[PDB]
RNA sequence: CGGAGCCUCGGUUGGCCUCGGAUAGCCGGUCCCCCGCCGGGGUCCGGUGCGGAGAGCCCUUCGUCCCGGGAAACGGGGCGGCCGGAAAGGGGGCCGCCCUCUCGCCCGUCACGCACCGCACGUUCGUGGGGAACCUGGCGCUAAACCAUUCGUAGACGACC
RNA sequence: UGGAAUGCGAGUGCCUAGUGGGCCACUUUUGGUAAGCAGAACUGGCGCUGCGGGAUGAACCGAACGCCGGGUUAAGGCGCC
């Protein structure tokens, strides 16, 4: 067993300077620091994974405190490897600067 | 005119529109250094207007075409005669450049005239461009490359890949 | 917009930003284009531009409505009396400025183009100044590809 | 986990900008030898800049700020604080992810220090330009522990030299060992050379 | 406007705040700088104002 | 202190640009920033090249400044620069890099096994050598 | 993804296990085998979008896969609960596992160290980024 | 100091245990020569687009079984002591032990394990932090602070002596 | 051969509120040393109007507004905030 996802940081939301578009998240991925290295990740699944107080069901498992908001990478962002991600619900602002998981599927290689 | 990108040399031929008095007006030609042809034709009408009782309405462009460099793979010294307006007058200058294409030497002129004199390209009128032999050059910066046994190192080679890696364990080396 | 420019832009039917129209050139129309020079980018379109414009963004003005030209019958019913009965006849009348350019062209609704993909240089100055306004001759085609 | 940086030979502002962004993205950063930091411009004009800063004080109660920290670590810390949204919870949390030190106290003395080539003076300054030392600057605006930091930094370097000599001793043995077992590891060495891990 | 006639301010701002001391027994804020060449000796003492 | 010089015939390694990874010879110097380089035997047309993208090697061909491509190729063959380059430690390190960059997932697994065993044999020997030197002191 | 290609499974209980591709079924799902004796993955269906195809291949050109191994063969059989109900490996499945494995396995062992590769599991580690490495 | 659990808080999903530094110069050997309390200088030899490379290194995990081949044998795992650490101090190495294994590593032979019938929150750090309790063994401890009273070196009251 | 181009459906009648302090900018312009001063012409603005940029701002630059998703832009920008 071992890790099967790439380490990403929830950098912030899509924004100008004084307007915030919370439906899109800007993700920084480890080792991706050019716009041309982001092509592998486009369309990949993203998962903000966290813990809460009340137990919740787990697919293929028994209830625990883990929770996840799913999303996927939609496009690159800027010249330095950032990608825009969209989630089934807008990410909470408390998650900025914290881990976002980037999966290896849907695989295109 | 905005000296956008590398300029090109254009050969522009125009004339007065034929009239009953003169059924065949004489033809005039100009060497135009411009970004594209649409600009090239515009500057032609600006120059011939200054020299002749002519303008776009009472004349036509007979030929606009790019003049290609004849020896793009050979080093040459260029002499450029130009006049420009400063904040407080008009001046004539003679400048020299070392390049492979005459249009490259002219592009160097605009970037250089902007750097050393804050001259925007709308104030610069390139009068003449000639290829000059090494014996006839006047500028010490150009003449020092007329040396058959030229040699020199590259001291203090600055690191240009300064964010790959952004954080590193070893300090860079400037000697090579 | 100054009163004279505003009237000339309505006569060209460019009542909205990034609206497009064909104009057949002559002393009457070239002098109108000079008045609205700061407000327009224009040039000479090639055959491919006329094709892609009318195919992707071609809408007829039928009964004062904007109808997508999804069928040849739409052209034939309105312009058939001038023997324009298919998209190719409509493209031919526009491109060659046929005898019925006026009718075939006014039949087309002003083309609603998108913002130029890749940006502009400077909308506030002429093309020859490194901007966008005025006559850029055949360079209009590069703009049309990025907006069509 | 924690990005440890060496403050020696780095330009104050450039390092802070990179360090400020790292802690906003959630990374823990430790900067050591803040007295080794450099500032472009001659020393005197940099001293004047801080003496002007010292004049800024609430005329009616100087105890109410601004507070003029004299340690090179705190001067750098306040510089990084100037590149953060430090009046929001997000900015203060980022500011808590940075630790700043004069010299190299434990446990960072026995850990590898990274540099930031984009903030290195040798990379960013023409060699003819003058520059200032944050340590000399700080010492001359009221910092009181320049001599002690140097005295303790002199003891650490003597210990580091002993450690290095031991590392060189162990590498000399390693190269000798690779020669003694050259026959027993030949097959495994071709695998590495085949795939570039050994040139 | 400027005050008509000059005069020194009353009191020294270097002794602020003018508050009750936190310590009843006077604290030695600075001992003499040690000189390693002198013989071992003490540098302070306590007495009572008779 | 300087050992390598921008001079006519100097062979440089192109590090970045359209021709990155190739060898060219300095045919002439245009100005402080550009040279006229030629790569007849390495598939580079005669052209202007900034000194920034170059890296001087130790080879120096002999031909007159601005000599046309026939004689630049001629000198390249005489000095056999292509084999001399590939025999340098500089060239070998480039090859070692791209072998490792193109390693397959299975190849990565085989290296881990070979590395794992080689690292154990060496470490065991180093322990014995450490013990050996201890007795000499004792 | 060509027959005999080694795929890395990304999801399910078998995630990270390297398996052997056999063929694509009529529904577009892939047929793979562990083989069961190397990584404990049986004749199993998997989705192509949820695997990473490596560059390592074996020639199973001469392997005869049974024609009754179809989508309907692998489709789950519903189990009714009124306690639970447990899936039971049918005897036909075990027979089919040996039929296919007995041919593929010798071909695996021809390639040196390949069997050990199929026993190992894929994982991402420090400094290893998927976009950089060839599979 | 040496058991089950129950609440609650979160984040995380291998480790790098270190010369000093120069940058118009560096790094490693060589000690054969000169100095010093094994280290410094010189000479000599090697590397220098750093390969004694952070563009790096270390670790690498499916488990077990049978029997072979390489590698170990100076070996792995497990209770007593001595050097060593203070800027914000080491669950490192080493000497003994009575023990405990020839399995750990690499390549093979031989089969097995819920093979849960395509699918998410998997995979550590984790005997994590904090809180109540319940045990269950051993070795240990039996204080102060504030009020009240008194003082007047203090004092609007508090405070202070 | 509805006799230039272009565009556009027009004509017409009753009843009618509020307003009748304005102010700002390019150009032109009177008085004044000048004024964020007083007085004019033209157009456009603010007033009545949000929105992106000019850190901040009635008027500047861009652009005008039903409630949304995706894409692209303007004027402006891209060390960090
Ligand atoms: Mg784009
Ligand atoms: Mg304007
Ligand atoms: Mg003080
Ligand atoms: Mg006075
Ligand atoms: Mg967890
Ligand atoms: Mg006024
Ligand atoms: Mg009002
Ligand atoms: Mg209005
Ligand atoms: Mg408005
Ligand atoms: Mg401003
Ligand atoms: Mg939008």
């Amino acid at each position: 067993s071992g890790r099967l996802w790439c380490k990403a940081i929830f950098a912030g939301y899509k924004r100008g300077l004084r307007n915030q578009r919370e439906h899109t998240a800007l993700l920084k991925i480890e080792g991706v620091y050019a716009r041309d290295e982001t092509e592998f990740y486009l369309g990949k699944r993203c998962a903000y994974v966290y813990k809460a107080k009340n137990n919740t069901v787990t697919p293929g498992g028994k209830p625990n405190k883990t929770r996840v908001i799913w999303g996927k990478v939609t496009r690159a962002h800027g010249n330095s490897g950032m990608v825009r991600a969209k989630f089934r619900s807008n990410l909470p602002a408390k998650a900025i600067g914290h881990r976002i998981r980037v999966m290896l599927y849907p695989s295109r290689i | 005119m905005k000296a956008s990108g590398t300029l090109r040399e254009y050969k522009v031929v125009g004339r007065c529109l034929p009239t009953p008095k003169c059924r065949t007006p004489p033809l005039y030609r100009m060497r135009i250094f411009a970004p594209n042809h649409v600009v090239a034709k515009s500057r032609f009408w600006y120059f011939v207007s200054q020299l002749k009782k002519m303008k776009k309405s009472s004349g036509e462009i007979v030929y606009c075409g790019q003049v290609f460099e004849k020896s793009p793979l050979r080093v040459k010294n260029f002499g450029i005669w130009l006049r420009y307006d400063s904040r407080s007058g008009t001046h004539n200058m003679y400048r020299e450049y070392r390049d492979l294409t005459t249009a490259g030497a002219v592009t160097q002129c605009y970037r250089d005239m902007g750097a050393r004199h804050r001259a925007r390209a709308h104030s610069i009128q390139i009068m003449k461009v000639e290829e000059i032999a090494a014996s006839k050059c006047r500028r010490p910066a150009v003449k020092q490359f007329h040396d058959s046994k030229i040699k020199f190192p590259l001291p203090h080679r600055v690191l240009r890949r300064q964010h790959k890696p952004r954080f590193t364990t070893k300090r860079p080396n400037t000697f090579f | 917009v100054s009163p004279k420019v505003r009237k000339v832009l309505q006569l060209l039917r460019l009542r909205q930003i990034f609206n497009g129209t064909f104009v057949k050139l002559n002393k009457a129309s070239i002098n109108m284009l000079r008045i609205v020079e700061p407000y327009i980018a224009w040039g000479y379109p090639n055959l491919k531009s006329v094709n892609e414009l009318i195919y992707k963004r071609g809408y007829g003005k039928i009964n004062k409505k904007r109808i997508a030209l999804t069928d040849n019958t739409l052209i034939a019913r309105s312009l058939g009396k001038y023997n324009i009965i298919c998209m190719e006849d409509l493209i031919h009348e526009i491109y060659t400025v046929g005898k019925h350019f006026k009718e075939a062209n006014n039949f087309l609704w002003p083309f609603k183009l998108s913002s130029p993909r890749g940006g502009m240089k400077k909308k506030t100055t002429h093309f020859v100044e490194g901007g966008d306004a005025g006559n850029r001759e055949d360079q209009i085609n590069r703009l049309i590809r990025r907006m069509n | 986990q924690v990005l440890v940086l060496d403050g020696r030979g780095h330009l104050l502002g450039r390092l802070a900008a990179i360090v400020a962004k790292q802690v906003l993205l959630g990374r823990k950063v430790v900067v050591v030898r803040c007295e080794g930091i450099n500032i472009s411009g001659n020393f005197y004009r940099n001293k004047l800049k801080y003496l002007a800063f010292l004049r800024k004080r609430m005329n009616t109660n100087p105890s109410r700020g601004p507070y003029h920290f004299r340690a090179p670590s705190r001067i750098f810390w306040r510089t990084v604080r100037g590149m953060l949204p430090h009046k929001t919870k997000r900015g203060q949390a980022a500011l808590d992810r940075l630790k700043v030190f004069d010299g190299i106290p434990p446990p960072y003395d026995k850990k590898k220090r990274m540099v930031v080539p984009a903030a290195l003076k040798v990379v960013r300054l023409k060699p003819t330009r003058k520059f200032a030392y944050l340590g000399r600057l700080a010492h001359e605006v009221g910092w009181k522990y320049q001599a002690v930091t140097a005295t303790l930094e002199e003891k650490r370097k003597e210990k580091a030299k002993i450690h290095y000599r031991k590392k060189k001793q162990l590498m000399r043995l390693r190269k000798q060992a690779e020669k003694n077992v050259e026959k027993k590891i030949s097959k495994f060495t071709d695998v590495l050379k085949t795939h570039g891990l050994l040139v | 406007s400027h005050r008509k006639f000059s005069a020194p301010r009353h009191g020294s701002l270097g002794f602020l705040p003018r508050k009750r001391s936190s310590r009843h027994r006077g604290k030695v804020k600075s001992f003499p700088k040690d000189d390693p060449s002198k013989p071992v000796h003490l540098t302070a003492f306590l007495g009572y104002k008779a | 202190v300087f050992r390598r010089f921008v001079e006519v015939g100097r062979v440089a390694y192109v590090s970045f640009g359209p021709h990155a990874g190739k060898l060219v010879a300095i045919v002439d110097v245009i100005d402080q920033n550009r040279a006229l380089v030629d790569g007849p035997c390495t598939r580079v047309r005669r052209q202007a090249m900034p000194f920034k993208c170059m890296q001087l090697t130790d080879f120096i061909l002999k031909f007159p400044h601005s000599a046309r491509q026939k004689y630049v190729r001629k000198a390249w063959e005489k000095a056999d620069i292509n084999t001399k380059w590939a025999a340098t430690r500089w060239a070998k390190k480039i090859e070692a890099r791209e072998r490792k960059a193109k390693m397959t997932d299975f190849d990565r697994y085989k290296v881990m096994k070979a590395k794992k065993m080689r690292n154990r044999i060496i470490k065991n020997e180093v322990k014995k050598l450490q013990r050996a030197a201890l007795l000499k002191a004792s | 993804i060509t027959p005999g290609t080694i795929l890395i499974i990304l999801t399910g209980r078998h995630r990270g296990k390297r398996v052997v591709f056999l063929k694509q079924l009529s529904s577009g799902l892939l047929l793979v085998t562990g083989p069961l004796s190397l990584n404990r993955v049986p004749l199993r269906r998997t989705h192509q979008k949820f695997v990473i195809a490596t560059s390592t291949k074996i020639d199973i050109s001469g392997v005869k896969i049974p024609k009754h191994l179809t989508d309907a063969y692998f489709k789950k059989k519903k189990l009714r609960k009124p306690e639970k109900e447990k899936y039971e490996i049918t005897e036909q499945r075990k027979v089919d596992q040996k039929a296919v494995d007995s041919q593929i396995l010798p071909k695996i062992k021809a390639v040196p160290q390949l069997q050990g590769y199929l026993r190992s599991v894929f994982a991402l580690t420090n400094g290893v980024y998927p976009h950089k490495l060839v599979f």
